[PDB]
RNA sequence: AUAAGAAUAUGAUGUUGGUUCAGAUUAAGCGCUAAAUAAGGACAUGACACAUGCGAAUCAUACGUUUAUUAUUGAUAAGAUAAUAAAUAUGUGGUGUAAACGUGAGUAAUUUUAUUAGGAAUUAAUGAACUAUAGAAUAAGCUAAAUACUUAAUAUAUAAAAAGGAUAUAUAAUAUAUUUAUCUAUAGUCAAGCCAAUAAUGGUUUAGGUAGUAGGUUUAUUAAGAGUUAAACCUAGCCAACGAUCCAUAAUCGAUAAUGAAAGUUAGAACGAUCACGUUGACUCUGAAAUAUAGUCAAUAUCUAUAAGAUACAGCAGUGAGGAAUAUUGGACAAUGAUCGAAAGAUUGAUCCAGUUACUUAUUAGGAU
RNA sequence: GAGCGUUAAUCAUAAUGGUUUAAAGGAUCCGUAGAAUGAAUUAUAUAUUAUAAUUUAGAGUUAAUAAAAUUAAUUAAAGAAUU
RNA sequence: GGAUUAAAACUAGAGUAGCGAAACGGAUUCGAUACCCGUGUAGUUCUAGUAGUAAACUAUGAAUACAAUUAUUUAUAUAUAUAUAUAUAAAUAAUAAAUGAAAAUGAAAGUAUUCCACCUGAAGAGUACGUUAGCAAUAAUGAAACUCAAAACAAUAGACGG
RNA sequence: ACAUAUUAUUAUCUUAUUAUUUAUAUAAUAUUUUUUAAUAAAUUUAUUAAUUUAUAUUUAUUUAUAUCAGAAAU
C-alpha cells in the first residue's frame, strides 16, 4: 500500500508537439486585414518578422 | 525519478504507521583517502504495517508525510523480521508439546522402576530356580509366576540364554556387517579398475550403454554407483 | 608531472625535540623617501551620532482651471459658443520607487549557503508585462468633471471585465477612418511557492535533551504537502559519546584573491552569485509575491509647525566620534542603462568621467665616446 | 629600487611519524557498538560487493585414550619457634 | 561498558603473641625534630564492607601469516639388535639475517596484515576551577596565562668514588 | 559576597495596537418595510423629516483568546 493520501504512480511527462505549439504561440492571422495605416502597416511586418522567427 | 534506498529494518510497533530503516551509502573521505559507508536511520511510513523489525526493505521519496516522515515502504526485499515473529509463537506451542510428552514418559519410567523395588524377587534368584527346577524337575508355582514376570513360559536351557542377552552383543555384529561391506566394496571396485577389460564388461554386465567411451572420473562414478548397488541393493 | 633546506644541543658524537631563519603575499599601518603616465583599489573599527545640498520623478493627448485673438450671439457688453495660440502638475487622476544602491547587525540552519541530469501535493480561474492570435469595450450613480471611485449588464461549475483621449472626414450630438489607450481568453517568454538527499566553526570542564515534544486520525487555514499555525481525540514516542541539548563565534560561496610540487590552508576587500538588513519590535493593508526603507502602535534620539507632527545618510558628497588606518560638500547626462510620456522630451549622486591617496600593477625616468 | 625598511598578518618550510631505554601501551581481562577487519570452491548479478549452493584449513562441541595435582573458594588439620 | 585488582587508608564487630608509623624516653652530634637503643599507640590478623590506586614493569596492547642456525630441557609419537635411536611441537639460552639514535631486540624491538590505547618542546601540571564517585583519605576527568631556547635519550673519552 | 550592564524565559502583573470571537444599541447609512406630518407638483404622485419593518455595510461599547513593550521573579 502506497501512502494514503499520495500518487502511487510519477506524474506522465508532457510530451510538446511542435506543431501544436507554433498553432498556439504564433498562429497566424486569420484574415488577411486592411492595414492602410502606417502604424498597422508597422505592426504586421513586425508580427510577421516575430513569427517567422 | 523518485530518490530510493536499500535498508534494514531496525525499528517497528513503537509509532504507529512509522518504522526505523537503516540506510547505508557509499562516500569518499579525502582525509584518510578511502570509500566508507555512512550509516543514517530515515522514518518511513508504513500503510500496511506490514514490515517486522530484521526485514530488508526498499523505501521511495513521497510527499512530506509528517515532521520528520519523508518515505514510505515500497518493497520487501526479504522478509527474516517477518519470519522470526512466525518462529517464535510456533516454538511455543512446539516445545510444549514435547516437553508434555517427554514429562509422561519420565513418570511412567518411574513408576516401572518403583513397582520392579516392589517385586523383591531378583534376576539372580530367578535365574537360579530356572536352573535347578530345569536340572531337578520341580515345578513350583513359582515358576508360572517367574513365567509371568519374564514371560518365558518354557523353561530350557536356551531360555535363560535369552533373558541375559546385552545389547553389546547385537552392536559387534552389526559392525562386522559395516566393516565387511565397506572392505567388500573397496575391494571390487579396486580390481574392476585395475582390469580395463573387465571394467568394461562390468558396465554393459550392469546396464551401461558403450561404457568405453567415457572418462576416468565420468565413469569411475558408475563403477562406484554400481559396486555400491551390488552390495547394498542386494543386502 | 615540477616536493632542496639553514642556525641553535653537547667537552665532542649520534639521536629526540622545540625555537628561529631563507621564499611568496596583504583590504595593510608606520618610519625615511619620492619623477611622469596608464590601469586597478580606497572606514576592515562605532548596524556610532549626524549640520548642509543633492540621490524620484513624469504625464497638459485622463479630468478640471486660466488667458489672448477671431467669428457668431448678446441693441452695449456682463457673459455664452466654436476655432486658433498659449498658460496651469498649490485641484481630481495615471504610471514609477518588492528594483537599484548601501551595509554585514542578525543568522550554526522547522529557516541560510552549496550541490543534484532529485521530487510532489501529482502547485490558483495569479500576469507582474512584453510577444502571437481572437473577441469585447454596456447602463446608472457619485465628484466640479474624468481613463477617479461605487453599483449593475453581458463575456472560456460556471465564475470573473473594461475607458476613453488625440486628429481628420461626413453628418446632426452621431458616424466612420487614422492614432494611442482599456478589458477578457489561449499559448509563449520572464518569473514564483513547497519538499527530499548531502555538506557547512569551537567547547561535553554543556550529558542528558524533548512535552507539539515523536507518530496516528479529523477539521480550519493556503494555489499547495506537513504539529506549519489554530482546535479536538488517540499512541509513547523522538534526539543523543560518529556529540544531543546548550553556550560562544561568524553573513555564505565561486570558473575570485593569496600560497604550495600537490592534497590542501587562508581570505571573503576588489569582480560575480546568494542571503539578511535600511535606528529598534510587533502587527496590518495592497499585491502573484512584503511582517515592505509603506502604514499602524510602541521604543530611542533629534527637530519645529506643538500637531493622535516631522526626521533617523547602512543612496552621493560631507562633518563629529572611534581608530594605526581608508578620498571631492567635483563634472556630465556625451556613452550604457532605468522611470515617465503618443511624441517632442523631462528626470537619473544609477552610471560615466575627473579630483584626493605610491594602497597595488605596469611603462618610462639617455645613449655612444 | 620609486621605493626601501619595519610592525601586524596569511601560505609554504617533515609525519613518504612515533610510544623498552628520549613526550607516548590503558593494572588486567571480559565483552557491546564499530557507519572496523576477517576462510575455501562454483554459479549468477546490477560485481572486491551481494545472493545462493557447496567445502573444511580459522573458531568451537562431545567423546575416547593418555597425562597432570596446579589455580580459585570453602572446611578440616599439622609444625618449628616466640611471648 | 563490566569485572577483578598489592601495600597503605577508612567504616563496623572480634583478636592482639611478635613486629611496628606516632608519642614519650636513652644515646650519637657543634646541633640530631634522624640513622642506633628502650617503652611501644594506630596498623599488621579474622569477619562484613568502602575505595580502585603502585617502578600495578618485560618501563615492551592483542591477534594472524612468515624467515637462517645451534645448544639444553619438556612433551607426544615411533621403532627396535633394549635401552638408546628417529620424528614432530613447546620452553629457555646464544646467534645469522633484518631492524635500530644507539644500548640492543631476535622469533620480535624482524618481514607483513587487522583492531584498540596513547604522544606532539621545557616548565607551569597531573596543578587550578568545575563535574562525577566515595563515610573519609581521595579517585577519575583535566586546562590556560605568564616565562624561556631550551629540554631529553644512547653512546664516547676523561675526572672522581668513605 | 557583590554593585552593574545585556539577553532570555514565565502557571505572574500591566499593556499600545491588531486579529479573532461575544453581547448591546431606541447607533449611522443604503434598500425594503408600517404608518405619520410638512412641502411641492398635478388636478393621486414626488420630495424631505420622523416612525415601523427586515436585510446588508459600518460605528460605539462590551466578553474571551493571542500579541509590541514594561514590571516582578529566575
Ligand atoms: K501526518
Ligand atoms: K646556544
Ligand atoms: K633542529
Ligand atoms: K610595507
Ligand atoms: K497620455
Ligand atoms: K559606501
Ligand atoms: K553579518
Ligand atoms: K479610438
Ligand atoms: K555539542
Ligand atoms: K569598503
Ligand atoms: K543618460
Ligand atoms: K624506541
Ligand atoms: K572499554
Ligand atoms: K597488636
Ligand atoms: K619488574
Ligand atoms: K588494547
Ligand atoms: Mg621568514
Ligand atoms: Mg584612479
Ligand atoms: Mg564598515
Ligand atoms: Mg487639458
Ligand atoms: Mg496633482
Ligand atoms: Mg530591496
Ligand atoms: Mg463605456
Ligand atoms: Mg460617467
Ligand atoms: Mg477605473
Ligand atoms: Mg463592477
Ligand atoms: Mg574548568
Ligand atoms: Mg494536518
Ligand atoms: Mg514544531
Ligand atoms: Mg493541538
Ligand atoms: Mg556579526
Ligand atoms: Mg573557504
Ligand atoms: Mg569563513
Ligand atoms: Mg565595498
Ligand atoms: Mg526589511
Ligand atoms: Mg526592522
Ligand atoms: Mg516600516
Ligand atoms: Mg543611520
Ligand atoms: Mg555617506
Ligand atoms: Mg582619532
Ligand atoms: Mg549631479
Ligand atoms: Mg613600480
Ligand atoms: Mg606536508
Ligand atoms: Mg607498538
Ligand atoms: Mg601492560
Ligand atoms: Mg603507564
Ligand atoms: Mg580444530
Ligand atoms: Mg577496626
Ligand atoms: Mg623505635
Ligand atoms: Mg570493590
Ligand atoms: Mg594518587
Ligand atoms: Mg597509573
Ligand atoms: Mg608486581
Ligand atoms: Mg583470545
Ligand atoms: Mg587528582
Ligand atoms: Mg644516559
Ligand atoms: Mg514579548
Amino acid at each position: 500500500k502506497h501512502p494514503k493520501g499520495s500518487h502511487r504512480l510519477s506524474p506522465k511527462v508532457n510530451f510538446i508537439d511542435v506543431d501544436n505549439l507554433i498553432a498556439k504561440t504564433v498562429a497566424e492571422p486569420q484574415s488577411i486585414k486592411s492595414s492602410n495605416g502606417s502604424a498597422q502597416k508597422v505592426r504586421l511586418q513586425k508580427a510577421e518578422l516575430r513569427r517567422k522567427f | 525519478a523518485r530518490q530510493n534506498f536499500l535498508g534494514l529494518v531496525v525499528s517497528q510497533g513503537k509509532m504507529q504507521k512509522t518504522v526505523k530503516v537503516r540506510v547505508e551509502t557509499k562516500v569518499f573521505n579525502k582525509k584518510i583517502n578511502k570509500e566508507l559507508f555512512h550509516r543514517r536511520d530515515y522514518l518511513v511510513h508504513d500503510e500496511g504495517e506490514i514490515s517486522r523489525e530484521g526485514d530488508l526493505v526498499r523505501i521511495e521519496a513521497t510527499r512530506p508525510l509528517s515532521k520528520r516522515k519523508f518515505f514510505a515502504i515500497a518493497e520487501i526485499i526479504r522478509n527474516k523480521g517477518q519470519q522470526f515473529a512466525l518462529y517464535e509463537s510456533e516454538a511455543q506451542l512446539s516445545v510444549a508439546k514435547e516437553e508434555a510428552q517427554k514429562a509422561k514418559e519420565f513418570l511412567d519410567k518411574r513408576s516401572v522402576r518403583e513397582n520392579k523395588l516392589n517385586e523383591k524377587t531378583t534376576l539372580l534368584r530367578d535365574i537360579r530356580t530356572i536352573q535347578d527346577a530345569l536340572s531337578s524337575g520341580s515345578t513350583p508355582k513359582e515358576l508360572l509366576e517367574i513365567k509371568q514376570r519374564y514371560g518365558i513360559q518354557d523353561f530350557s536351557q536356551e531360555t535363560v540364554r535369552q533373558l541375559l542377552q546385552l545389547d553389546i552383543s547385537g552392536l559387534e555384529v552389526n559392525l562386522e556387517k559395516q566393516r565387511s561391506l565397506i572392505d567388500r566394496i573397496q575391494t571390487r571396485l579396486s580390481e574392476l579398475l585395475s582390469n580395463d577389460l573387465k571394467c568394461d564388461q562390468f558396465l554393459k554386465d550392469h546396464g551401461v550403454e558403450d561404457p568405453l567411451t567415457l572418462k576416468k572420473n565420468i565413469k569411475k562414478n558408475l563403477l562406484r554407483k554400481h559396486v555400491m548397488m551390488d552390495m547394498q541393493q542386494p543386502s
